[PDB]
Parts: structure tokens; sequence; C-alpha cells
RNA sequence: GGGAUAAGUGCUGAAAGCAUCUAAGCAUGAAGCCCCCCUCAAGAUGAGAUUUCCCAACUUGGUUAUAAGAUCCCUCAAAG
RNA sequence: UUGGCACCUCGAUGUCGGCUCAUCGCAUCCUGGGGCUGUAGUCGGUCCCAAGGGUUGGGCUGUUCGCCCAUUAAAGCGGUA
RNA sequence: AUAUGUUAAGUGGAAAAGGAUGUGGCGUUGCCCAGACAACUAG
């Protein structure tokens, strides 16, 4: 996971979830995901 | 697991079936005895109280350790053994074999056996920080009026004590040590001596206590 | 000067009593047990004596914590040498040795002088059911409030 | 069939086997039931929409259970055995022990082809994904154990 | 070797008919965290345990020698 | 770090570099665990976890730096007057 | 202590641009049993 201050859907099939306390990019693209 | 008490002799050679030189420490172990069988029933926890060499006489009316007191004759005693000059215990041995009268003999540690054998470390006395902890020693020459004193023993003004681990001088030689993995060489029976490989932590005559290695 | 009863060792009883930790909150039991040690709750209180009740705490094993902190409340200790913090255990202590969480909570509301110290001494927590101490005959004691 | 005990909402299902915790407190219906959407008061709709998923998971695969299958997409093919797999998988230079008696898990062999062959949903889906554990689908020669209808991106040497 | 964990990988899963490692609940996972390994350690005043040893004369609580047991002193060293 | 300010010390708070001894932080040089990869393999890049331990001998210069010779798994960065 | 609500971060008990279906209130609106959101079947 790229891991980064900022967090927003990549690409329109991404999707934010928390998941520790912390939210999270699913975009399905393995070179597209995220977790601030 | 097994374990005897002993009396280290000194050091040898002896020869390998390879031509193989193998340094051997001697232990010597006379006369042990089983003296006292601990078990979690009465004193909490499991161990054999096994004692060493031989001691004289009674509550004689004398003054050395070399003759036995009243309380050493009388824990002898419920054992059926004449009093013993060393004792100690073995937890982690098998406890239920072992009745409380017998010998333990050497003929327990089987050849090629891999021990673990504790001691209390020969004895140099109050020393320097350079035979004590290796440290460098300053120059010599070039002006330098420092050799063999510990170094710097902390900070400026902030760390404003000296902290508690510091390392410096005074005494050296004791504390038990034990070492780890060494073969057993022969066993001979017939004097009660039992070969070990390598060196053992002793002077001369100091008792060691060889046990089944542990890991 | 003019009255102002002060007990002597002459002039004072002390109680025992049994608590039931099961079922409690930490900080609250605790509470209430510091003060019952320092006897805070007699009318007969006087300062600059001992003039607590003996407390006997039971089933330490079921105290209970409130927040998310059976993992999140870390307890410290420093061995002073260098470096030798011990951040170890958590409610961890709830689970080896929770005579001392609720022995050392509860202490930690005491005063640090040597009377309360003794104070301090008068505690006893069994994270069992049984103590040992059934001749000095507690009293059971409700937890107040 | 439909029969299953009942105790302070903790109770085994009749056929097979169960036992499992409630969230408690919580608005609840017989048979199928439904309601995912809502119930009882609050932000707690949540919970009770997982109890009822819960329970509804159980039941469902009590006389006809779910089973993942797992097809070894490489060279190296698991065996079997009366309590594992015996995965001797991809090329790492050993077999592995693996499996479980809990609950029921079944074996299989079917040269590259194996089944969990357990009740609820979660046994099946814990045991597989730790035989589809052991070595990984990597994505070039799409060579490893893989899950049955498992997309598996590729891409150019 | 065992236990718990991080980043991570997941399973089951609603909120949010789907989908989702997560909020309930589960599994996995590091030279690191705990136990294991080595030495110290009951002045742990919270002063622990086991085995053995000794055992009265006087008393207006105590008194005094003694016992088990040591030590002083003396010959010493593996100790200093 | 270079500074700004002039609050402690002018009836004195020794000062660069080295040497001796270290101790701590993590923004990790190596080693352990992973994600992405324009990741085939062998290598690598980059981020994430991780501070247990380790982290070299010389030529020139007072030097700290720096260049260089030769090795290393690596030749980490800072705090502690 | 009382009554009514909030907060689940130990926030309380250090910090910004920026970022998030975290939850609470108060409003305004467009599609809704003429069937809509979503899911599944047909280009
Ligand atoms: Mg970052
Ligand atoms: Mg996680
Ligand atoms: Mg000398
Ligand atoms: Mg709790
Ligand atoms: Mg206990
Ligand atoms: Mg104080
Ligand atoms: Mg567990
Ligand atoms: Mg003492
Ligand atoms: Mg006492
Ligand atoms: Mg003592
Ligand atoms: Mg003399
Ligand atoms: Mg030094
Ligand atoms: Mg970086
Ligand atoms: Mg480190
Ligand atoms: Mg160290
Ligand atoms: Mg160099
Ligand atoms: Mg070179
Ligand atoms: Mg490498
Ligand atoms: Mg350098
Ligand atoms: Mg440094
Ligand atoms: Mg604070
Ligand atoms: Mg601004
Ligand atoms: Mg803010
Ligand atoms: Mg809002
Ligand atoms: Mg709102
Ligand atoms: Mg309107
Ligand atoms: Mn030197
Ligand atoms: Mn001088
Ligand atoms: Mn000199
Ligand atoms: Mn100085
Ligand atoms: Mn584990
Ligand atoms: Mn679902
Ligand atoms: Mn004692
Ligand atoms: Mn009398
Ligand atoms: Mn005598
Ligand atoms: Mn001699
Ligand atoms: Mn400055
Ligand atoms: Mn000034
Ligand atoms: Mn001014
Ligand atoms: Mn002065
Ligand atoms: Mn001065
Ligand atoms: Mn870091
Ligand atoms: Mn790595
Ligand atoms: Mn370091
Ligand atoms: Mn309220
Ligand atoms: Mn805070
Ligand atoms: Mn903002």
């Amino acid at each position: 996971m790229k891991v980064r201050p900022s967090v927003k859907p990549i690409c329109e099939k991404c999707k934010v979830i928390k998941r520790k306390g912390k939210v999270m990019v699913i975009c399905e693209n393995p070179k597209h995901k995220q977790r601030q | 697991t097994k374990g005897i008490l002993g009396r280290k002799i000194g050091m040898t050679q002896v020869f390998g079936e390879n031509g193989e030189l193998i340094p051997v420490t001697v232990v010597e172990a006379k006369e042990n005895v089983v003296l006292q069988k601990k078990t979690v029933e009465v004193d909490g926890y499991n161990a054999i109280q096994v004692g060493f060499e031989d001691k004289k006489a009674y509550k004689k009316d004398a003054k050395s350790n070399k003759y036995a007191n009243k309380p050493a004759e009388g824990h002898a005693k419920k054992a059926d053994a004449a009093p013993k000059r060393f004792i100690r215990e073995f937890r982690n041995v098998d406890v239920d074999a072992y009745e409380v009268g017998q010998e333990v003999s050497v003929d327990t540690f089987v050849a090629g056996d891999v021990i673990d054998v504790t001691g209390v470390s020969k004895g140099k006395g109050f020393q320097g920080a350079i035979k004590r902890h290796g440290q460098s020693r300053g120059p010599m020459s070039h002006g330098s009026h420092f050799h063999r004193a510990p170094g710097s023993v902390g900070m400026a003004s902030d760390a404003s004590r000296v902290f508690k681990g510091q390392k410096m001088p005074g005494r050296m030689g004791g504390n038990t040590v034990t070492v780890q993995n060494l073969e057993v060489v022969q066993v001979d029976t017939e004097n009660k001596v039992i070969l070990v490989k390598g060196n053992v932590p002793g002077p001369k005559k100091g008792l060691v206590e060889i046990r089944t290695s542990i890991k | 000067m003019r009255q102002t009863f002060m007990a002597n060792e002459s002039n004072i009883e002390r109680k025992w009593y049994v608590i039931d930790a099961e079922g409690q909150t930490l900080g609250r039991l605790s509470s209430e047990v510091a003060s019952i040690l320092r006897g805070k709750n007699k009318v007969t209180y006087t300062p600059h004596v001992d003039t607590g009740d003996y407390v006997i705490v039971i089933n330490a094993s079921k105290i209970e914590f409130t927040g998310n902190k059976e993992t999140d409340k870390v307890y410290y200790r420093h061995s002073n040498h260098p470096g030798g913090i011990k951040s170890i255990t958590a409610g961890e202590l709830r689970r080896t040795n929770p005579e001392r969480l609720i022995e050392n909570s509860i202490k930690g509301m005491l005063p640090s002088t040597r009377l309360g110290e003794k104070q301090g001494k008068k505690l006893f927590v069994y994270g069992g059911a049984e103590h040992p101490h059934a001749a000095q005959q507690p009293e059971n004691y409700e937890l107040r409030g | 069939t439909f029969d299953g005990n009942h105790v302070t909402v903790k109770g085994p299902k009749g056929e097979l086997s169960r036992t499992l915790n409630e969230r408690m407190t919580f608005k609840q219906e017989e048979n199928t039931i439904e309601v995912v959407r809502p119930s009882d008061s609050k932000e707690d709709r949540t919970n009770h929409g997982t109890t009822r998923a819960l329970l509804n998971n159980m039941v469902q695969g009590v006389s006809q259970g779910y089973v993942k299958v797992l097809e070894l997409v490489g060279v190296g093919y698991r065996a079997q055995m009366q309590g594992k797999d015996l995965i001797l998988n991809v090329g790492y230079s050993h077999p592995v022990e693996i499996k479980a008696e809990e609950n029921i898990t079944f074996s299989v062999e079917k040269n590259t082809v194996v089944k969990v062959e357990g009740i609820s949903k979660e046994q099946v889906g814990a045991l597989a994904s730790n035989i589809r554990s052991v070595r990984p689908p990597e994505p070039y020669k799409g060579k490893g154990i893989r899950y049955q209808g498992e997309y598996v991106r590729r891409k150019e040497k």
C-alpha cells in the first residue's frame, strides 16, 4: 500500500473504508491501493 | 538427565581413534551418595541432594570443618551415610529412580555423553580495568600520562551521575561459571575418575558439578 | 486547645473485612478500599495515627476494566540501570499476579509517609476465593455507592 | 433438517453440530427470519444485522454445507492422507504437514484438485485460507495454489 | 522450542439486499516483546522453604552461666 | 547548522581534533518481516514494521570534513556543555 | 449530587494545509407501491 497523508479514490472502481481506525483505499488495481 | 559431584584433578592429553589429539580435564568422583529426596510434597519442588567427598568422625570436640558437627551427623545418619564434605542439589534429575541411601557412581556417565559443567572460577585479586574488562590501554609515550586507567566514567553535566552500569576495578575471581556442551571422553570405573573433553573452570581440587547437558 | 479527641493506641480498635472484587471496576474498588484502610470512615478518625481497619480483597482475578485498556494501559518500571525501563505488563498483570495489580493500584491512593506505609501493609489481596486469614474472622463488607 | 436446540440464544443445531455465541440484546425471528436491514434501536442495527447474518449462515450450511475447491496450478501437486492433504506443493524442497479434525474436515485427492469439505463457511474459509497459504499464485506462469474461479492477473517477463 | 504481537496477509461480517480484514467475533505473522539460555538475588523489613542439631538453674518480666554452635589465637592457600 | 535576542555565569561555567569509556533517539547502513514495482530468475528501486546486535584497517591534512588505497553483511544519521 | 443530551479518541490530558460513507443536531431539496436505490437475468 502506498502510505500517504491524503486519501482519495484513485479510479472509478476504488472504494474507501476504515479498517483499524485507519481510512484506506480499495481500488482493486494492485498498484493503486492506499491507507492513511 | 543425570549428574555427579567431583574434584578437578588437572589436565592431560589423550588420543582419539584418528590420532586426534583431545585435551582432557581429569575429574575425580570418589564417594558421592544421595542424601535427600526433595519432592514437591514437602520441599515444594523436585531435587536430589547428593553429598560429595567423605569427611571425618563425630561431634568429636575440635576446631576444623574437617570433622562433622552434630547437625551434619544427624543429616547423614538419616541417610545411613558417613558425613560428607560437599553437598548439592540437582533439580532436573529423574527424581524417582534414585532412592535415598544410594551411591551415584561414575558409570552413570557413558562415554561420548555431552555435558555442562559448573564450578567457581579460579581467583585473581583486586584487579585493574585493563585486566578485568580488557579495555584498551592509553598510549605510552607521545607524552601520555595515561596507561591502565579506566576511561571517562561519564558525561558532562547532563548525565550528572555515574551510571549504575559503569565498569571499574575490583575483585576478579569469584562467580560460579558453568560451561556448555563438553563430551565425556572416557570413564575409568576403577578409580572413579572421569575424563572430560576440554577445560572445566576450577582452580585445582576445585569442586565441579557435572550434569547432563541442557540444549 | 479546648476539647478535641485524639485517639491513642489505648483508644482504638482495628476490625477485619473481606471484599469481593468480582464484578467491580479497578479504580472504584481501589478508592473505596483505600479510605477503608485509612480509618477515614470512623468518627474517631485521627491523622497522626493509624486509625484504620484491615482489608482482604478477594477474587482479584475477576476485577474489571472500563475502557479498551485490557491492552491499552501499560505499567512502566525502571531498574535504575541505564536503559533498563520495563514497559512490560498491561492487563497482563491481571493475568499473572493480579494480586499486585489490585495491591499496587490501591496503594497508590495512600500517602507516601511511613504512616501511610503501615497503612498499606494492612491490605491482603487474593486472586482466588479463599483467604488464609480466617482466624482474624473478617466480616463481609459491601461496596458503598 | 428443521431441528435446532435453544437456550440463552446460544443453542446448537440438532443436525450435525453447532454451539455459538450471540451478541444478545437483540430482536430475533424464527426459522429463516429476515430484517438484515433494521432492528431494536440506534446504530446497533449493524450489530444485530451481523447476528441474523451469522445464525442464517449457520443454518444454511448445516443440512447442505459449502466447500471451497482449491486447484494447484503447478508441476507439483499434493497427494493424500487420512489426516492431511500432504502438500508437496510448488517446488519448495520439502513436503508440509497440514489439516485438523475440528468440527468436520474431509480430505481430497484428484491429481491437483483438493477441497476442504467442512460445514460452516468460517471453518472452511479458514482451513482453506491456510491450505492456500503455503504457496501463492505468482502472476507470470500463473503457477501456485489457487482458489477455484479466482481472478489471477498476469504480466510480461 | 513455546506464548503474544507489529507492518502485512486473510477468514466470517453487517452497518450499506451488493461489496468490504472490522465495528462483534476468528486465523496467521518478525533478528524485535515475554518465557527458554548464563550469573546475582529473602535488608523480597513482603525478611520465604527443607533437613538436621541443642534444651535450666535460679526467680520479685526476668538473672547468670552454659549447650548446639562458633570465634579470638596459632600453622597455612586453591583465598586475599 | 549559520544566525536573532542578551535571560544564567566576567570575586573564571577550560575551548578544536584525537585518545579512554560509553550512554540514548530513530528520520535504519547491515541483518529479520513485509507492500508496490516499469517485480521472469539472479539482482535491484521505493515505501511500511523493526533500535536486538553489528557497523573496518590504512595514504594526505591539527584537523572535524573531504578525496583516495584496500576490505566488509554494512562501512547509518543525530543527542548527551 | 440531580435532570437532559454529547463524545469511544484515554479525545479529555500539545499542532496545520490537506484528507475520511466517524457520529449528533438543524434545515432545503430529486427519484419513490405508476416500483426507484442496490443486487441478479437480456444489447
Ligand atoms: Mg511516512
Ligand atoms: Mg492488523
Ligand atoms: Mg601489573
Ligand atoms: Mg475487562
Ligand atoms: Mg498468583
Ligand atoms: Mg517521598
Ligand atoms: Mg490467541
Ligand atoms: Mg539477612
Ligand atoms: Mg514482621
Ligand atoms: Mg532470612
Ligand atoms: Mg601473627
Ligand atoms: Mg570507563
Ligand atoms: Mg525515508
Ligand atoms: Mg538496533
Ligand atoms: Mg547490550
Ligand atoms: Mg577508514
Ligand atoms: Mg577498492
Ligand atoms: Mg541483502
Ligand atoms: Mg563516516
Ligand atoms: Mg554516537
Ligand atoms: Mg496528558
Ligand atoms: Mg498559519
Ligand atoms: Mg485539527
Ligand atoms: Mg456532519
Ligand atoms: Mg449531519
Ligand atoms: Mg420540503
Ligand atoms: Mn589501542
Ligand atoms: Mn601530572
Ligand atoms: Mn608513564
Ligand atoms: Mn571534566
Ligand atoms: Mn505464535
Ligand atoms: Mn457480505
Ligand atoms: Mn529464613
Ligand atoms: Mn515471675
Ligand atoms: Mn562447644
Ligand atoms: Mn597446594
Ligand atoms: Mn543558538
Ligand atoms: Mn544578561
Ligand atoms: Mn532588555
Ligand atoms: Mn566563585
Ligand atoms: Mn571554579
Ligand atoms: Mn520507523
Ligand atoms: Mn528485507
Ligand atoms: Mn545502535
Ligand atoms: Mn447522564
Ligand atoms: Mn492526550
Ligand atoms: Mn479541517
